[PDB]
């Protein structure tokens, strides 16, 4: 009886809070065209360090 | 039986609060809930809300929340509404009623009406409006009696102290000022005017202000 209410032991509130997002992890998906493979090819001739 | 009174008028100014009551009698005050219904100045009744009386628990239209309030006394039967941050466009009559749940109720409210002005208690300007040559039609001069700027409500205009109400017509009056001005016209033949005695009376209680004002030809 002193909050609120006239009765005792129960009681119902409906609590509600505005979301905000920070941050946000992303993901992708592969598609198989999409790849591509640079192959490195080589043959052993006359060859210095550089 | 079954009668609901409530706070009668009440002056008011903005800024202020209020708590309106109404009193039940009849049946057991807990036992029904208080539809509480505002008349809007337009006379559009616009629903307050309804209080849940056991319990206590006030109900609210949404457009009513927050700056009003419904409060209860159990053992007098007494319902009691509270206004907080008094505004102008509150001016109104509210009511309460004795609930029968979705069919709403048998029995209404007395009726309370709120005045919110920011005025000083004025006596009326009571003038003996003389009638021109072009005022006499028919027959029957007319005559007026115009009561202009008194604060607060009702005034009291009769016409010979009452004795001839035959063609008084008291008409209502409007906000100037947060005063009122309103006129009224007393009908009596061309032979009776000026040779019988015409004074419009107007009692003014709550300015105490008890005005005779006969009008003179011109």
């Amino acid at each position: 009886w002193g909050n609120g209410c006239g009765l005792f032991g129960k009681g119902s509130i409906d609590t509600c809070a505005k979301f905000s997002c920070t941050s946000k992890a992303i993901g992708r998906t592969i598609q198989p065209e999409n790849i591509k493979y640079e192959v490195g090819i080589f043959v052993h001739g006359t060859t210095t360090s550089e | 039986q079954v009668q609901l009174m409530e706070s009668g008028p009440e002056l008011k100014k903005p800024g202020e609060t209020v708590k309106i009551s109404c009193t039940t009698s009849g049946y057991t005050f807990t036992d029904y809930a208080m539809h509480w219904v505002k008349q809007a100045p337009g006379k559009g009744l616009e629903w307050m809300g309804w209080i849940n009386t056991a319990t206590g628990e006030p109900t609210y239209a949404y457009d009513f929340k927050e700056r009003f309030g419904f409060s209860l006394e159990t053992s007098a039967s007494t319902a009691f509404l509270q206004i907080s941050n008094l505004k102008i466009e509150d001016t109104a009559t509210y009511f309460c009623a004795s609930d029968g749940r979705y069919w709403y109720f048998g029995v209404w409210g007395a009726g309370t009406s709120v005045t919110v002005s920011s005025p000083k208690t004025t006596p009326p300007s009571v003038y003996p409006l003389a009638p021109v040559c072009g005022d006499t039609t028919g027959s029957m001069v007319t005559l007026g009696c115009l009561v202009k700027g008194y604060f607060p409500e009702p005034v009291t205009v009769t016409w010979n102290s009452g004795s001839l109400s035959s063609g008084v017509h008291t008409f209502p009056a409007v906000l100037q000022s947060d005063l009122y001005t309103l006129s009224s016209s007393v009908t009596v033949p061309s032979s009776t005017w000026p040779s019988e005695t015409v004074t419009c009376n107007v009692a003014h209680p709550a300015s105490s202000t008890k005005v005779d004002k006969k009008i003179v030809p011109r």
